[PDB]
């Protein structure tokens, strides 16, 4: 008769959402471009053929210290500061919570009229498109199945095989 | 409770401490009521003093039984698929010993996986799939695999029915109660129109479909998954399609047949499973009955009927409450279900069924077992629930002097009265035994009681036996051999890989089990009897239908005044049965090997499992750990480093939980307190307990953890006994 | 090296179980896989229990007669990781069982209504009270010595 | 979402979903290392 | 009760004698570096005097200094229990007699002070952990090497090595 059924971080989970998924317009647009034939082609060296091998696991370190640093600095002070106990204000905390942050300490705010506001308006923009984003990366992130299952021949396991016309992977279209 | 009852929240019951009677679990904390909450979660004393609901909630959390026995079932049928060997096996039957389980090589895990059959590392099975499955007017393995998820099929929605009751706001009394009509439908079109429907798809496809298999081909080979339509052409060997008959009737000449069926009885020679020829015929001949039968009839009328002098005047009006009970419907039932259980136990194995069983020893006595031990733990359970009824479930005593009024009227009487009954019995019934030890130790034969030495004369023959193995002479058409091969007269020639049923002799040795089991089946029952007879009222307690039909005990007085109650005739009557049971099994498979399993060769040359050590033996109770216990078990004791091993490796486990029964069995209990206590201390001082006040076993919980331990340990044991001789040499 | 006898270096017994035993394993003379993608004795089972050949590692240890090899430890020779390493390692990892024990319960007796908190639980294994544990560096090896559980408490 | 001085509750037995799992990787680490018996070190 | 701590004189002293001796311990590195080529364990022995007599062992040596580390060290005990050290710059620094703002109890989180001319016990915090840690680091990477930098001809890019052990 409905279920009972939650929430209350019902305001949290949407903001892991314009992460994952503005996000995933990273990889979205940045394909598709590729650039068919820019002229072409795809070569790069350059730090990349010969100083043995480049990245892969250096590559991560590197590669997310900064993601490191930053997906931190992210949620934990997105904006959260009274930041410690001891009775309900419910998130799992707003134990921040009456107080932002600072009573008279600095300048914690932005902006005036005592608050944060970015102002009235803009609802527009990023309601529409983006909170899309998440539903938009639904279907071409389930393409990322089409795009690609069947492991291109180079490999059948498990054989039952199971029947047989042709094959099957992406780069734009089909046969219909 | 009390939340907000009203009318004014969908918002659920997720958080506030307690419920179920009334200075209930009660802000102050404990223990005692997490295994209460577990423990009489079903139970209806409590929920509503209003029946209603009660029948509106076993409708449904019945419903998840079959969904369920319907989850399960798919993990065999998927299992008794693609981890083959079924495949492998039916080509080659006689030569393989299947398999559906199989490990993963985790660990020591593998030991447990041992060569099978159709060429792969397994483990083995006593639980005959493979052989319902002979079955398959078709074969495939990925085909099981759709009667698989045909399995899951019934299920999520033989699931979803149960979501679509309680949940659902539910019918009601008439709906229920009105009985009127329930078993007319049932027996009729299920009973009947499965049997009935089991017909259809019992000669149309699985007849014809091992007709011609047993001979040889390889699957596909044979019998695709269309082929038996329309196409009544291969059903052309297998009989007519009436050729100029119509709709049976007598019109009809036979200067040469008389439809499939063509009755049997013996065993196919090449796979004798009992001829497939009748399986049709009999299925056919039940549902008709059912199909008629299902169609009375609206109740009381006839049982409001014969009543006479001593007999039943309330026979008449035998229960308005047997639509206003359960508790009574429930328990009558399992004295049913449960005595109709082990009813098969027997026509299995002097009756086979299913293709290759018998030569496939192992793989139908599991069988004859498991089903046994239900054809009992269903049947003292069949007097609990009458307890549970002759203690409590109606609401005030409106159902009176009657057939029961009568029954109690005498009741420190019929229980009188199968006392000296059991008396009798064991000193004829077991001390019987302990003559031979004592006088074979003794020493002097002349004297025992042995087969041979008590006046009987090398036969036992003339009794009944010998008038069903030569009834085809009677009223009887016929049909080569009898009903069931091991009977007295006529016939040998059964089986080619290894052997079948033989005639089974008897006398002595036989004659004094088949008498230990009738003390044992009688004090079984005497202690139920009297359990559930002196429910409520006696002279020790009267007072005594106070609170339920467990209480603890009622208290030192008296004497004693502690056992009483019925939970616990209902406790120390499984604590029987468990030996009921379990000295009934220790009895078939010292027979069926001692005589019978053993093997053919040249001159079919009979050579038993055991050439029969029974004889003078068994007759001796220790001949039953000479000849049985220390004899078969060395299977078990060196089973180690193999394949089947893990029973071995129970064995110890399981013979150990038993040994540790005792401790809770055999105990005080403000013991473990006193003990508890002391604990509780050493806790205290680091600061670690008190919150959730620690708290020993409560009472009859004690007993609880007895009993079903005492069970789990001393049965498992020969569960694994028994699987470590049949597979390898019998 | 001490009551046993020597470990892998040399080993007579220990050989022989090596070898019959597991080989025997083999004792099947085929069994049908000549190319067949499924029965795995043929690959490790044997070679995982196996391919530890003349070689374990190489562990010292000590063997008996059967060569079933035994646990001395007593700090010498060879053989100190059998107990202590493995030791102080069941030490640690108990301990940061119930030291956050002796916390998620020392955390609750208190506020409002605290009667069974526990039948559910607050912060799932502590997750709050969790590293505590190693967030010992030292800790009851003091403050349980001194103060707080301190004999005022005891 | 959960920030300083304890959290949200959690069922009778996630004891089932810690028995099974944590625990469960550990079979984990004992086939990683397929075998003990006393161990090498890092 | 004691709400909460607590401590002190505890175990910030505590720290100072680990940050002020992961600070010399790595001195002893400090060595074979530039004009380098000279000491991993190098089990030294350890600095080594004259030619006129040792002769690997004349002894233990090694074992005793350090009875006299040992009364030197009753000493600062000697001291924290009860505030005696003249200079009086560890147990809360010197600036003679104050800090103790927190020798007499009721911290909470105290910062502390400790240079008439002039600053602090504070650029030498963290001189403190980098040093402590360092050592961490230090006999970490052993247990599979030992030596830093050259330049970009075929060095500082980490070429093949050689799991852990295992
Ligand atoms: C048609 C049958 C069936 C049904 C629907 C019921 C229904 C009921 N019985 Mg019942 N009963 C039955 C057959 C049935 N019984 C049989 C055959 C017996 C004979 C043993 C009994 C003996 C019996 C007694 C003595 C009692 C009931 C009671 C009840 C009521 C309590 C239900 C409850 O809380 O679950 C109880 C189940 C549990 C709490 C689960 C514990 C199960 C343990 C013991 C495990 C069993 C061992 C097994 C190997 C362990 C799993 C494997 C493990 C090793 C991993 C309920 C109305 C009780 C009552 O008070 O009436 C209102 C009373 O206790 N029954
Ligand atoms: C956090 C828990 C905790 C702690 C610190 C202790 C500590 C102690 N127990 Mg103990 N105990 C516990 C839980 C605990 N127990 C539980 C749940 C039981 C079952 C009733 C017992 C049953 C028990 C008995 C019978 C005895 C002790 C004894 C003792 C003392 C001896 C230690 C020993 O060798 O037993 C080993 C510890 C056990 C057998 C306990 C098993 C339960 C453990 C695994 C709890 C693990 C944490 C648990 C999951 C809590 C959830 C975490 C939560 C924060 C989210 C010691 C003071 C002995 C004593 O009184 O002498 C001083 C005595 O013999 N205990
Ligand atoms: C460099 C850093 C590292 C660090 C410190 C973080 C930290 C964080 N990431 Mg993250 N992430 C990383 C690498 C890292 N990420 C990488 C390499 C990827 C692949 C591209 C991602 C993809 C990713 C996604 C999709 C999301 C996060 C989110 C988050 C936040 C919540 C994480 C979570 O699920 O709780 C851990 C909880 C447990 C129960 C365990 C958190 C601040 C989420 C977020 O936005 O929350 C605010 C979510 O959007 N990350
Ligand atoms: C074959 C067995 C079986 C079946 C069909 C049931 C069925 C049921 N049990 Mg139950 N139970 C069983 C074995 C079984 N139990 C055993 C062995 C125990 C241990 C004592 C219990 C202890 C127990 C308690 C305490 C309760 C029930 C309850 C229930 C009912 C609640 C259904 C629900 O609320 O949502 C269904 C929810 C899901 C499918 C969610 C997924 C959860 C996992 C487990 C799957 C349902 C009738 C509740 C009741 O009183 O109803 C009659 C009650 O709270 N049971
Ligand atoms: C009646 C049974 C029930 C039981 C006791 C089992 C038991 C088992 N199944 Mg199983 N299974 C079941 C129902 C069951 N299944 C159902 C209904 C399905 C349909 C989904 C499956 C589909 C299934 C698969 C695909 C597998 C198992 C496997 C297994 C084995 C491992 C399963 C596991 O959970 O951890 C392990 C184990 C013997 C595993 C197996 O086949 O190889 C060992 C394999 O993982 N099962
Ligand atoms: C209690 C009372 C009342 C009385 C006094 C009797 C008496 C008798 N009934 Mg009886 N009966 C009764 C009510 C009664 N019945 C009722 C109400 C029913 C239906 C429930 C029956 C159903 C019934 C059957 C089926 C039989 C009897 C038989 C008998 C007779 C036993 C044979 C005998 O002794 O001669 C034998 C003497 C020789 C010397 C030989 C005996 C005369 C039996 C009978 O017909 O006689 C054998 C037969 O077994 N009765
Ligand atoms: C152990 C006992 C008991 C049982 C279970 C049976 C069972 C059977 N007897 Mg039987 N019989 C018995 C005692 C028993 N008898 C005694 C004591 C005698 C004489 C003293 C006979 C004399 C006898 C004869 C002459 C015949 C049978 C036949 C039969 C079978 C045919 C089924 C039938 O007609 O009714 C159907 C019942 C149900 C469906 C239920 C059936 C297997 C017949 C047979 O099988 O011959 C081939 C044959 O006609 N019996
Ligand atoms: C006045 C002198 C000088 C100073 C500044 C100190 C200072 C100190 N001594 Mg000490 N000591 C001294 C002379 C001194 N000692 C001499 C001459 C001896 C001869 C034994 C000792 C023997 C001694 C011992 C055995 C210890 C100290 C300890 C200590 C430290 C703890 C304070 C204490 O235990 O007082 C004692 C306070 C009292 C009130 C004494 C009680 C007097 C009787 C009547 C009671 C402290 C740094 C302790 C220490 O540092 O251990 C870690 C402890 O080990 N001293
Ligand atoms: C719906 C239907 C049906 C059917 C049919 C059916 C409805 C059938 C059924 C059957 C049933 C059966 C056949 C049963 C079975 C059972 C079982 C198999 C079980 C077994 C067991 C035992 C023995 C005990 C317990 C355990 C177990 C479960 C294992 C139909 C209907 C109809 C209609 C209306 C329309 C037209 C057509 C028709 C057709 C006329
Ligand atoms: C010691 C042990 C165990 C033992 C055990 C033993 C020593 C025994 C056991 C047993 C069990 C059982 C036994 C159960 C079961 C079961 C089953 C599954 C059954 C089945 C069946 C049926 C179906 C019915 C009847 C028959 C039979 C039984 C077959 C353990 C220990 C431990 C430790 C150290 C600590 C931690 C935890 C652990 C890890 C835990
Ligand atoms: C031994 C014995 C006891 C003592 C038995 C006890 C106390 C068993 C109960 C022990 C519980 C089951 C341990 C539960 C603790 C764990 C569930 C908590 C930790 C959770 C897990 C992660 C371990 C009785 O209380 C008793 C009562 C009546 C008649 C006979 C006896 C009897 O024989």
């Amino acid at each position: 008769s409905d279920p009972e059924s939650l929430r209350w971080n019902v305001q949290a989970e949407l903001v892991h959402s314009r992460w994952a998924m503005l996000g995933a317009a990273g990889i979205f647009i940045p394909e598709f471009l590729t650039k068919l034939g820019i002229l072409n082609t795809p070569s790069w060296y350059t730090a990349g053929e010969q100083e043995y091998f480049t990245d892969t696991t250096t590559l991560f370190i590197v590669e997310l210290v900064f993601i490191g640093w930053a997906e931190g600095r992210r949620w934990a002070d997105i904006l959260n500061p009274g930041c410690v106990n001891t009775d309900p204000i419910f998130p799992n905390n707003k134990l921040t919570g009456t107080d932002v942050g600072y009573p008279g300490g600095l300048w914690f705010d932005p902006l005036g009229w005592g608050s944060a506001s970015p102002q009235k308006l803009k609802e527009l923009r990023t309601k529409e498109i983006k909170n899309g984003r998440l539903a938009m990366l639904a279907v071409m992130g389930a393409w990322f199945q089409h795009i690609y299952t069947g492991t291109g021949p180079i490999d059948n396991l498990f054989a039952a095989h199971l029947a047989d016309p042709h094959a099957t992977i992406f780069a734009a279209f089909t046969p219909k | 409770l009390v939340d907000r009852d009203p009318i004014k929240t969908s918002f659920e019951q997720w958080a506030k401490p307690g419920h179920f009677s009334r200075t209930i679990a009660k802000g102050p904390d404990t223990t005692t009521w997490i295994w209460n909450l577990h423990a009489d979660a079903h139970d209806f004393d409590s929920h509503t003093s209003d029946l209603e609901e009660i029948s509106r909630k076993v409708f449904s959390a019945h419903f998840g039984q079959l969904s369920i026995i319907f989850l399960w079932l798919s993990g065999m049928y998927f299992h008794g698929a693609r981890f083959s060997n079924y495949e492998a096996w039916l080509n080659d039957p006689t030569h393989i010993g299947p398999s559906a389980q199989v490990v993963w090589p985790i660990v020591g895990q593998e030991i447990l996986n041992g060569d099978v059959g159709g060429g792969f590392r397994g483990i083995q099975i006593t639980s005959g799939f493979f052989q319902i499955w002979r079955a398959s007017g078709i074969t495939s393995e990925l085909q099981l695999y759709c009667t698989a998820i045909g399995a899951l099929v019934f299920a999520g929605l033989m699931l979803f029915a149960g979501w679509f009751h309680y949940h659902k706001a539910a019918p009601k009394l008439a709906w229920f109660q009105d009985v009127e009509s329930m078993l007319n439908h049932h027996l009729a079109g299920l009973l009947g129109l499965g049997s009935l429907s089991w017909a259809r798809h019992q000669v149309h496809v699985s007849l014809p479909i091992n007709q011609f298999l047993n001979a040889g081909v390889d699957p596909k080979e044979i019998p695709l998954p269309h082929e038996f339509i329309l196409n009544r052409d291969l059903l052309a060997q297998l009989y007519p399609s009436f050729a100029e008959g119509a709709t049976p009737f007598f019109t009809l000449n036979w200067s040469k047949y008389a439809d499939f069926l063509t009755f049997r009885g013996g065993l196919d020679p090449l796979t004798g499973g009992l001829w497939l020829t009748d399986i049709a015929h009999h299925h056919l001949a039940i549902a008709i009955l059912f199909l008629i039968a299902g169609h009375m009839y609206r109740i009381k009328d006839i049982l409001e009927a014969h009543k006479g002098p001593f007999t039943g005047q309330g026979h008449k009006g035998l229960y308005e409450i047997l639509t206003t009970s359960w508790h009574a419907q429930l328990s009558i039932n399992l004295a049913m279900l449960g005595s109709l259980t082990i009813v098969v136990a027997q026509h299995m194995y002097s009756m086979p069924p299913y293709p290759y069983l018998a030569t496939d020893y192992a793989t139908q006595l599991s069988l004859f077992t498991h089903h046994m031990w239900i054809g009992g733990f269903l049947i003292v359970g069949a007097a609990a629930h009458a307890a549970i009824f002759m203690v409590r479930d109606y609401d005030p005593t409106t159902r009176y002097n009657d057939l029961l009024d009568r029954v109690l009227r005498h009741r420190d009487a019929i229980i009188s009265h199968l006392n000296w009954v059991c008396i009798f019995l064991g000193f004829h019934s077991f001390g019987l035994y302990i003559h031979n030890d004592t006088m074979s130790a003794l020493g002097r034969p002349q004297d025992m009681f042995s087969d041979t030495a008590i006046q009987l004369q090398p036969v036992f023959a003339q009794w009944i036996q010998n008038t069903h193995a030569l009834a085809p002479g009677t009223t009887a058409p016929g049909a080569t051999a009898s009903t069931s091969l091991t009977w007295g007269g006529g016939d040998l020639v059964a089986v080619g890989n290894k052997v079948a049923l033989l005639p089974i002799p008897l006398g002595t040795a036989d004659f004094l089990v088949h008498h230990i089991h009738a003390f044992t089946i009688h004090v079984t029952v005497l202690i139920l009897l009297k359990g559930v007879l002196f429910a409520r009222s006696s002279r020790l307690i009267p007072d005594k239908a106070n609170l339920g039909f467990r209480f603890p005990c009622d208290g030192p007085g008296r004497g004693g005044t502690c056992q009483v109650s019925a939970w616990d005739h209902v406790f120390l009557g499984l604590f029987w049965m468990y030996n009921s049971i379990s000295v009934v099994i220790f009895h078939f498979s010292w027979k069926m090997q001692s005589d019978v399993w053993g093997t053919i060769n040249d001159q079919g040359v009979v050579t038993h499992i055991t050439a029969g050590n029974f004889a003078q033996s068994s007759i001796t109770i220790n001949g039953w750990l000479r000849d049985f216990l220390w004899a078969q078990a060395s299977q078990v004791i060196q089973s180690y480093g193999s394949s089947l091993s893990a029973y071995g490796l129970f064995f110890l486990g399981a013979h150990f939980v038993w040994a540790f029964s005792l401790m809770f069995l055999f105990s005080g209990r403000g013991y473990w307190q006193e003990l508890i206590e002391s604990i509780v201390w050493a806790h205290n001082k680091l600061k670690v307990a008190p919150a959730t006040q620690p708290r020993a076993l409560s009472i009859v919980q004690g007993r609880a953890v007895g009993v079903t331990h005492y069970l789990l340990g001393g049965i498992a044991t020969t569960w694994a006994f028994f699987l470590a001789r049949i597979i390898a040499v019998g | 090296d001490i009551a046993g006898l020597t470990p892998c270096k040399e080993s007579k017994q220990f050989a022989k179980r090596e070898k019959q035993a597991l080989k025997k394993l083999q004792a099947s003379l085929k069994l049908y896989a000549d190319d067949s993608a499924p029965a795995l004795a043929i690959k490790a089972t044997m070679e995982k229990t196996k391919k530890r050949f003349d070689n374990y590692g190489k562990y010292g240890l000590l063997c008996g007669s059967d060569g079933l090899p035994h646990l001395i430890v007593s700090g010498d020779q060879r053989h100190w990781g059998e107990f202590i390493t493995p030791g102080i390692l069941f030490l640690y990892i108990a301990g940061w069982i119930g030291w956050v024990g002796r916390s998620y319960l020392i955390a609750i007796r208190d506020e409002k209504k605290p009667t069974q908190k526990e039948i559910i639980i607050d912060v799932p294994l502590a997750s709050s009270l969790l590293f505590r544990g190693f967030s010992w560096p030292v800790a009851a090896y003091r403050e349980l010595l001194n103060g707080e559980l301190v004999d005022n408490n005891f | 979402m959960r920030d300083f001085k304890t959290y949200l509750s959690v069922a009778p037995v996630l004891s089932t979903l810690w028995f099974g799992s944590l625990a469960g990787l550990l079979i984990e680490i004992n086939r990683f290392f397929p075998d003990a018996l006393t161990f090498p070190f890092f | 009760l004691a709400e909460d701590p607590e401590n002190l004189r505890w175990f910030v002293q505590a720290e100072l004698v680990n940050g002020r001796w992961a600070m010399l311990g790595v001195a002893g590195m400090l060595l074979p570096e530039v004009f380098t080529s000279i000491g991993i364990i190098n089990v030294p022995k350890w600095y080594a005097a004259g030619k006129e007599e040792y002769f690997a062992s004349s002894s233990t040596l090694f074992v005793i200094e350090f009875i006299l580390s040992h009364y030197v060290e009753i000493r600062r005990w000697q001291d924290i229990k009860n505030p005696g050290s003249v200079n009086q710059d560890p147990i809360f620094k010197q600036y003679s007699l104050p800090a103790g703002e927190v020798g007499y109890p009721g911290g909470i989180f105290n910062p502390l002070n400790f240079a008439p001319t002039l600053e602090a016990k504070e650029k030498e915090i963290a001189n403190g952990r980098l040093m402590l840690a360092f050592l961490g680091f230090i006999i970490q990477h052993n247990v599979t090497g030992k030596g830093p930098f050259d330049n970009l001809l075929q060095h500082i890019s980490d070429p093949w090595h050689n799991t852990i052990v295992q």
